[PDB]
């Protein structure tokens, strides 16, 4: 069997650059090799075929090169929308997908845009309290997110969930939940959800009060 | 040739 | 145009059998060979083999002979994977293709049972006042398995939407979705979360109340 080894396993690169990445065979392939990629929760689409053509449809900004054992895979200029994890794939015998490249999206700072939430009054008469903070459209990822209750800082019951890289801006979203037992919620007035990159120093911070 | 392209 | 279709999320148990369809269409069926291609949780994509859409005759990978089976109801343009003797090992997003591919089916091959998840309202209550534009979301806890799809207003908001992916803690998936909207709509107009959890059948819908 042909084995195919894909490098590198992650890239980071900026808007606009040029990235390109690289696949080796095991053995002669003669150009049967393929490019595909793969966004979370789609089907993966063809890019490139027989080492170099284009299918219908795919920006004129990928491309492909390569003959033997050696192949490579480039977009001209990284665009928001090419956040997916690559693959490429022989077929000179039988089929064999390299190991897939992530791609790493780097674009300039962004503070989120943050909204707090208080329990519902549905999840309140279960005998829970979930306060959620969403951080949307901020980069780089590394946001930090602080929970006070009563002016006073909460780190147990954060759960914290980030998205993929935005299709649209190339940004970071993240969802942060403090569970606490609808008792405790009652005992408390006060709700703050603070977020930092410490790149703005102030941290953007939202609350409410329960009276 | 092989199977791989230009369906579309 | 186009498009491959497959079923829906599956939870089967170890030692059961699972089959998947992967119904197509834009095309000549018979012209195209079918690709299955198996991508486990956090790994890359392995191929199984194809079958042939012109004579039915599969082959299969190495490490798929035994427990796989491709077949076609060519009448019906839609080839189909049977899995047999399921094994942990097989849970797993499973694709058809070749040029076009399916949006995959997962698969999650466990003995815990299936439940539906509860969906909490996400609103501004009386601290965040307003905006040009306000935020709304939907908590979605505690159901098992994946995947659940959350559709804002019948599909009328889909840009804006946010999808945070799920977590999981004691056995349970909780995830979470955001839309925003100007402020001129909610809350004077009706917004609501619609939760699809396809395992077990179940629609949660929630109206974002003030
Ligand atoms: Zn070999
Ligand atoms: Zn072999
Ligand atoms: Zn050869
Ligand atoms: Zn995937
Ligand atoms: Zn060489
Ligand atoms: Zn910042
Ligand atoms: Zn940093
Ligand atoms: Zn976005
Ligand atoms: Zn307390
Ligand atoms: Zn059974
Ligand atoms: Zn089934
Ligand atoms: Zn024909
Ligand atoms: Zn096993």
């Amino acid at each position: 069997d042909i084995q195919m080894t894909q490098s590198p396993s992650s890239l980071s690169a900026s808007l606009g650059d040029k990235v390109t990445i690289t696949c080796r065979a095991s053995q002669d392939i003669n150009n049967y090799i393929a490019w595909f990629q793969h966004k979370p929760g789609k089907g993966p689409r063809l890019l490139i075929y027989y080492t170099s053509t284009l299918q219908p449809g795919i920006p004129s900004r990928f491309s492909g090169s390569g003959s033997g054992r050696d192949y490579s895979f480039s977009i001209r200029n990284l665009e928001p929308e090419d956040i997916a994890t690559y693959y490429c794939l022989q077929y000179d015998n039988l089929r064999t997908f390299g190991g897939g490249t992530k791609l790493e999206i780097k674009r300039a700072d962004a503070a989120p845009t943050v909204s707090i939430f208080p329990p519902s009054s549905e999840q309140l008469t279960s005998g829970g309290a979930s306060v959620v903070c969403f951080l949307n459209n901020f980069y780089p990822k590394d946001i930090n997110v602080k929970w006070k209750i009563d002016g006073s800082e909460r780190q147990n019951g954060v759960l914290n969930s980030w998205t993929d890289q935005d299709s649209k801006d190339s940004t970071y979203s993240m969802s942060s939940t403090l569970t606490l037992t609808k008792d405790e919620y009652e005992r408390h007035n006060s709700y703050t959800c603070e977020a930092t990159h410490k790149t703005s120093t102030s941290p953007i911070v939202k609350s409410f009060n329960r009276n | 040739g092989r199977g791989k392209g230009g369906k579309g | 145009q186009i498009q491959l279709v497959q079923s829906g999320p599956e939870l089967k148990k170890p030692g059961e059998t699972v089959k998947i369809s992967c119904k197509a269409s834009g095309y000549t069926f018979t012209d195209y060979s079918m690709h299955w291609v198996k991508q486990a949780p956090g790994k890359g994509l392995k191929w199984m083999g194809w079958i042939n859409t012109e004579t039915g005759e599969p082959t299969y990978a190495d490490d798929f002979k035994g427990r796989f089976a491709f077949s076609l109801e060519t009448s019906a343009t839609t080839a189909y994977l049977q899995i047999n003797n399921l094994k942990n090992e097989d849970t797993a997003t499973y694709f058809c293709g070749r040029d076009y591919w399916g949006q995959g089916t997962t698969l999650t091959v466990s003995s815990a049972k299936t439940t539906p998840p509860s969906v909490y309202p996400l609103a501004p209550g009386c601290g965040d006042t307003t905006g040009s534009s306000v935020t709304l979301g939907c908590l979605v806890k505690g159901y098992f398995p994946e995947s659940v799809t959350v559709t804002w207003n019948s599909g009328s908001l889909s840009s804006s939407v946010h999808t945070f992916p799920a977590l999981l803690q004691s056995g349970l998936y909780t995830m979470s979705s955001s839309v925003t909207v100007p402020s001129s709509t909610w809350p004077s107009q009706t917004v609501t979360c619609s939760v699809a959890h396809p395992a077990s059948s179940t629609t949660v819908d929630k109206k974002l109340e003030p």
